[PDB]
């Protein structure tokens, strides 16, 4: 053990970290009056509508 | 002569030319929103900082 024959002295360290992430999202309000276009074999009906506004400069 | 009139009817329209009055009241608000993230984070590290003898070589 002499002249520092077995003296030592080590250190480590690994770090990892990760992570993510994703949302979505939609709302929708308001009024519309369609008309029926088809009916179907069980009685369904396909509706179809548009509304068209103009304001000024669009 | 402007042909029949229903007495207790309430009166509507019912011929070309006959008015009517519309209440204008429209609100119509939709909206949507969406986000994505992701992220990683790396760190190792290794050191001797005293090598016992037989060590040295390695």
């Amino acid at each position: 053990f002499g002249n520092s024959r077995a003296d030592m002295e080590a250190s480590g360290g690994n770090s990892f970290n990760g992570k993510g992430g994703a949302n979505a999202s939609n709302t929708f309000s308001g009024t519309l009056t369609v008309t029926v276009d088809q009916v179907l074999a069980n009685g369904n009906l396909h509706v179809v509508g548009e509304k068209q506004i103009a304001i000024n400069q669009g | 002569n402007y042909g029949y009139q229903p007495l207790f009817e309430d009166r509507r329209p019912r011929n070309i030319g006959d008015t009517l009055t519309i209440v204008l009241q429209e609100n119509v608000s939709a909206s949507k929103s969406s986000s994505a993230n992701a992220s990683r984070d790396g760190k190792t590290s290794f050191g001797f900082d005293t090598v016992p003898r037989y060590l040295q070589g390695l």
